[PDB]
RNA sequence: GUGAACAGCCUCUAGUUGAUAGAAUAAUGUAGAUAAGGGAAGUCGGCAAAAUAGAUCCGUAACUUCGGGAUAAGGAUUGGC
RNA sequence: GCGUUGGAUACCCACUAAUAGGGAACGGCUGGGUUUAGACCGUCGUGAGACAGGUUAGUUUUACCCUACUGAUGAAUGUUACCGCAAUAGUAAUUGAACUUAGUACGAGAGGAACAGUUCAUUCGGAUAAUUGGUUUUUGCGGCUGUCUGAUCAGGCAUUGCCGCGAAGCUACCAUCCGCUGGAUUAUGGCUGAACGCCUCUAAGUCAGAAUCCAUGCUAGAACGCGGUGAUUUC
RNA sequence: UGUACAACGGGGUAUUGUAAGCAGUAGAGUAGCGUUACGAUCUGCUGAGAUUAAGCCUUUGUUGUCUGAUUUGU
């Protein structure tokens, strides 16, 4: 039992999902949904189409290279099994998936700093250019204050 | 090919019938009814952890009711002669 | 299951209805094979006998050499474009639908099979497996 | 007169599957007895002891 | 003259009428045999169909293809709350057959079960069993003796048993009930199994177990009028065939001047009371277990029920029978478990189940995520979370 | 699901793949091997005349020439610039076997993809030259 | 307007908004579509559907009353800026 | 009891356990045939025409009636509700292969079983939608052509405009699951034993034994078969 | 007259594929005086925006509703 990837988008593949392609040269394409499999089949580019995790890679949405991603990497070379070293990758597994969560939303951060800042000069910029609907919002303020008091 | 109702097939398989899947099956029996016994004696704790907090002849007719309402059946099937066993 | 099959085989879906032309796999000279009959077919009103991976079917030679051709001979399929569940939990298909040529022994006529063979059908014919470079 | 009429919950109340809804016939029915509530008014009949003792259809040209 | 090509008739004659069931609830026709050396237990269990899901199976099979491998197999989900036992009938034998001699009702019953007895339940003074209850006033005079006509002249003893249909996420609030067969003991010590039960709950693990085969009894899903070719199976017509070609072209052709009953005709199709056998017990999970849909392969910690709830059911939050297969009836409806009838002699009776994998997937969709941890892991960040 | 993306990207209607067209055109040895291919009566044009980018035969050298001079031969080349998307971008994507996907795109960086940019330039002056 | 075009599709002027209606969406029909793998194994019979199709370029056989066959066949292309 | 096929043009080819014969016609669609008017060739006739013949083209269009059959309601025997019984009627499973027995019995050899214990599949049947696939008026999301609303935005029409994906539902030997066990027998093999001082399976009696019969199990539930149980009206 | 029901809203769960608007120095070039103007497209704000029961799940929020008609007795 293993979980694999999609190969067009990258999403997990648990066993009884999708559907795998096998071509001439022996290579398995699996793919999570028909939705990768006919965009395969179509031919679309996945390094093209925005809702795949190789152009959120290729174009920088997501952090790609970092010392938390290279704890996973197909075993070719098996080890003898170990009560204590499955005990101690069981937990460690759980730690590295909290450091990494946290390093990927302090990645997002740091790339969507600049919003707060682009958001208020164009507010500042809609104030300054509107002045009518400024002066009839004043108006209707001072009646609405104007009823409340009486 | 030999049918469900083949005799040769049917005796064997009460030979194989009547050793290990019986045996299994009683097993299964018997932890079931100890499962029941331990489940009526927790509900019996917890009814009496919370009521802490708080703290023979069968002649005759059922009741007056069955009865009566025997009695009238009877009689208005002897009326409309609609008695199975009585003239 | 066909005389030379190893052990019992659990039912797979059936890809190619008898008048289906498939390539051939091995190197005895032959392109295409026709398929004419299945080989352990059933028996049922109007219904097509129909092959899926692993089986074996009699077919005839339509491209290849002419001392090949205006013959029927024993196949064996290695491989189908309809879809099939495996119970490792996955639906699967190959490009096309392939076949081997052999003896009612199972043996191959070629010495080779080119491209991929299914698991299925190298695990139920000896000589298809020894003489697979590819599996799956 | 009810061959091939549809079946409706309605007509459970008297014991019946197949009931309709003639709102014709019933505007003229409605009519009829508004007249004749009147005319028992006229006469000076006491209005809540009536019952319609006859009614009868028969067929026009 | 004689049919050129032989062919098997088109359904099955044993099926017949096929007209709606007479109840939503499935009747049970037979119990298993009473052998009176063993424990009081009882026949029976009632559930209610939340779904399906996949597991995968380590399977241990001598001799078999897959043997010392992984299968994927598909389950089905029955949520089943504890039972409550309310009552106790009495059955003797006559040449005419088995008749119900008496009954006997605990002293108090719940609303859950006194909505059973009411069409109108909210226009109602609600006044069933009211004077049935002052008859365990002053020792019970009535009930014992009813309860000792039992225990005299009864050959069968069944339980009277209704659902908590208000620990399921269903809309409807009026409970199932139902008898249950007694198997066990004496005649004597079922009724005082009934009696020292009364009011009680039964749980599901205190009938079935893990590895057991047991039946599955239930109305199948209706469809309304159906013609011959989906009802029956037969060949369609030509094409632009006149009067139709989804039909049986004829229907007669011989002496008898009539429609025989054998040939396939037009009508209801669904909503049928079905019983079906040898389906085996998975999993017998517990309400309470907070990892009742992990295995010991599986370390993820997390429940039997899949992401954005059974569709058109719900959440599964009380215990609940993991059987392997499809069962009769379709999601939400109310399904009987029965004991076999028989000790089967097949391997798989004895082959023990140990899951690997649960599936817990959304089934709205095609769901890639066991869990919103794991969404929320593979996606990232979003716009709003920040 | 639609008629016209059903037949034409049937399975048994299918193309060969970017991955393989650039290993093919990786190596100078295959590119020579296609350039000079046995005569096969199967074939249209007699086995010659096969654009190796778009792995298509041409009846006729005009007929290569006027592919040439297309827009569907500019997108193909435009395609199989950059790196030919095999499992391992997929697995790096998802978080997996990332050095291996970083060593495999520096070796096509390094030593690949100028090879095979020199392949494809010597492949398209001996087609103008023959031309 | 598009387009070779009094074609098809959309629009301005002008002119209609007429044909018993309402509520549900069973089977069977009438009219119209889609379909995995195989591809005529169906049927008396490829009936019916599907496939082709505009324009530009390359190229086009037997036969022939030398006028044709011919758009024979077989290939490549088409947007926007 | 249960099956008895797929094709080619009465005979062949193949698959298969097998490709047995026949009756309910020969006492609904559909091709050959009764095919009337058109036409051509052949034979005969002085001719109108006929035929030893051969070819081609050629409108007949119910059902809403009664019954039968399939499904669906339903008055009345105090009212209403719940849980049940089972007369009767129907009934269902089928075939092949594989491991082991075993290269064993048997056999100069060449070859070569079965019972007991296990595993799959064919045909049929009943279900089911977790997964895969099909389907799209979810007109859900996006895109394309032509035109129209001054342009952007947002949209109309193109008798579902077209294209891609597409949940939900439905559905597929294109998907998955499930389909049993007691009595009595047939042919036959016997026991005791006369007829008949031998003998004898039969005469009296009696033991086994077929995919057979009747039951178990499954479906319906007599709307004029039945039982147990709850409640039973304040103008 | 309430783990009451309904209409909205919220949170999940799914489908699609990155909204409108603003901006850039990315943009084949061309025109005028390195700059400006036009410019398919590209990039960022933006897995964004839209839809999500009509037969999906859940709900400490908002607003309302709880009512008419007929008949039945041993
Ligand atoms: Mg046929
Ligand atoms: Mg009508
Ligand atoms: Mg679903
Ligand atoms: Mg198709
Ligand atoms: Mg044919
Ligand atoms: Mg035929
Ligand atoms: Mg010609
Ligand atoms: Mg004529
Ligand atoms: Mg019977
Ligand atoms: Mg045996
Ligand atoms: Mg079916
Ligand atoms: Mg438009
Ligand atoms: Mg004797
Ligand atoms: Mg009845
Ligand atoms: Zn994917
Ligand atoms: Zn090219």
């Amino acid at each position: 039992m293993r979980i694999y990837q999609c190969h067009f988008c990258s999403s997990p593949c648990y066993p009884g999902h999708g559907i795998m392609f096998v071509r001439n040269d022996a290579k398995e394409f699996r793919f999570c949904r028909s939705k990768c499999h006919k965009a395969f089949k179509q031919r679309r580019n996945p390094r093209k189409l925005k809702w795949t995790k190789a152009f959120r890679k290729a174009a920088g949405k997501e952090l790609a290279v970092d010392s938390t991603l290279t704890f996973a990497q197909r075993r070719n070379v098996p080890v003898r099994y170990n009560r204590e070293l499955v005990a101690t990758t069981l937990k460690a597994m759980a730690r590295i998936e909290e450091i990494r969560q946290k390093r990927e939303r302090a990645f997002y951060k740091n790339r969507m700093r600049g919003n707060k800042e682009k958001d208020f000069l164009r507010d500042k910029k809609l104030v300054e250019s509107n002045p009518e609907l400024l002066r009839i919002r004043e108006v209707e303020i001072a009646r609405k204050l104007a009823k409340e008091q009486e | 090919a030999k049918s469900l109702r083949a005799s040769s097939h049917l005796n064997a398989k009460s030979v194989k019938r009547r050793g290990v899947f019986q045996k299994a099956v009683d097993a299964r029996e018997q932890r079931i009814s100890d499962k029941l016994k331990e489940d009526l004696l927790k509900q019996k704790l917890e009814d009496l952890k919370k009521k802490e907090e708080q703290g023979i002849s069968t002649s005759g007719w059922r009741d007056g009711r069955h009865h009566t309402y025997k009695k009238a059946k009877l009689m208005k099937q002897s009326k409309k002669k609609t008695s199975f066993t009585r003239f | 299951s066909g005389n030379g099959a190893q052990g019992t085989k659990f039912r797979i879906s059936l890809g190619l209805p008898v008048g289906a032309i498939m390539n051939c796999a091995d190197n005895s000279g032959a392109r295409n094979l026709y398929i004419i009959a299945v080989k352990g077919s059933g028996s049922r009103l109007n219904r097509l006998p129909a092959a899926s991976l692993g089986d074996m079917v009699m077919a005839t030679v339509k491209k290849g050499k002419p001392e090949l051709r205006k013959k029927v001979m024993p196949a064996i399929v290695v491989r189908q474009a309809k879809s099939w569940r495996r119970r490792d939990g996955v639906f699967l298909y190959f490009e096309d639908n392939a076949g081997v040529i052999a003896n009612p022994k199972g043996e191959m006529k070629g010495s080779a099979i080119t491209g991929p063979v299914g698991k299925e059908c190298a695990d139920l014919w000896p000589r298809v497996a020894s003489n697979s470079g590819v599996v799956v | 007169f009810n061959s091939s009429i549809g079946r409706t919950a309605q007509g459970k109340e008297f014991g019946v599957t197949k009931a309709r809804w003639p709102a014709k016939s019933v505007k003229f029915v409605q009519g009829l007895l508004q007249n004749a509530a009147a005319n028992a008014e006229a006469k000076g009949l006491d209005a809540t002891k009536l019952y319609v003792s006859h009614i009868q259809v028969n067929q026009a040209p | 003259s004689h049919r050129k090509y032989e062919a098997p008739r088109h359904g099955h004659l044993g099926f017949l009428p096929r007209k709606r069931a007479a109840s939503i609830r499935a009747r049970v026709k037979a119990f298993p045999k009473d052998d009176r050396s063993k424990p009081v237990a009882l026949t029976s269990f009632l559930g209610y169909k939340a779904g399906m899901t996949t597991i995968v199976r380590d399977l241990d099979r001598p001799g078999s293809k897959f043997h010392k491998r992984e299968v994927v197999e598909a389950v089905t989900v029955v949520d089943t709350p504890p039972v409550v036992v309310v009552g106790v009938v009495g059955y003797v034998e006559t040449p005419r057959g088995l008749r119900s001699l008496t009954t006997v009702w605990a002293e108090h019953l719940s609303d859950e079960v006194k909505r059973r007895f009411y069409k109108n339940w909210y226009k109602s003074k609600k006044k069933a069993f009211t004077k049935y209850s002052a008859k365990y006033a002053q020792d019970g005079a009535g009930i014992e003796r009813e309860l000792a006509r039992i225990k005299k002249y009864a050959s069968v003893v069944r339980v009277l048993v209704h659902t908590q249909i208000r620990k399921t996420p269903l809309a409807q609030k009026k409970a199932h009930l139902a008898e249950i067969q007694l198997n066990g003991g004496s005649i004597s010590e079922k009724v005082d199994w009934a009696r020292e039960h009364f009011e009680k709950t039964v749980a599901v693990d205190s009938v079935f177990e893990q590895n057991e085969m047991i039946d599955a009894i239930a109305v199948t899903k209706g469809h309304g009028f159906e013609g011959v070719t989906h009802r029956w199976g037969t060949k369609k017509l030509p094409r632009k065939t006149h009067r139709g070609l989804r039909k049986v072209a004829c229907i007669g052709a011989w002496h008898p001047a009539h429609v025989m009953w054998s040939v396939a005709r037009a009508g209801q199709r669904g909503y049928h009371s079905r019983t079906s056998i040898n389906h085996k017990i998975y999993r017998v999970g517990k309400g309470d277990d907070e990892a009742n849909g992990a295995t010991s392969f599986d370390r993820t910690k997390k429940t039997i029920t899949p992401m954005g709830g059974f569709v058109h059911y719900g959440e599964i939050k009380n215990d609940f029978i993991m059987v392997k297969g499809c069962i009769p009836g379709n999601r939400k409806r109310i399904v009987t478990l029965r004991k076999s009838l028989y000790t089967n002699t097949s391997r798989k009776a004895l082959e023990e189940v140990s899951l690997k994998w649960i599936d817990t997937a959304s089934k709205f969709g095609k769901g890639r995520f066991q869990t919103p941890a794991e969404k929320h892991a593979f996606m990232g960040t979003l716009k709003k979370d920040l | 699901m639609g008629r016209y993306s059903v037949k034409r990207y049937k399975t048994k209607r299918r193309t060969r793949d970017l991955d393989l067209i650039y290993n093919d055109l990786s190596t100078k040895e295959s590119v020579q091997k296609l350039l000079n291919q046995p005569l096969d009566e199967t074939k249209p044009g007699l086995g010659q005349h096969y654009c190796i980018h778009c792995a298509k035969y041409m009846e006729t050298a005009i007929a290569l020439k006027t592919h040439l001079k297309g827009k569907v031969h500019k997108r193909r080349v435009k395609e199989l610039r950059g790196v030919p998307y095999t499992q391992e971008v997929s697995d790096a994507a998802a978080g997996y076997n990332l050095n291996k996907f970083l060593n495999r795109v520096q070796e096509i960086t390094q030593s690949v993809g100028p090879e095979k940019e020199s392949n494809e330039a010597l492949l398209k002056e001996h087609l103008d030259s023959t031309l």
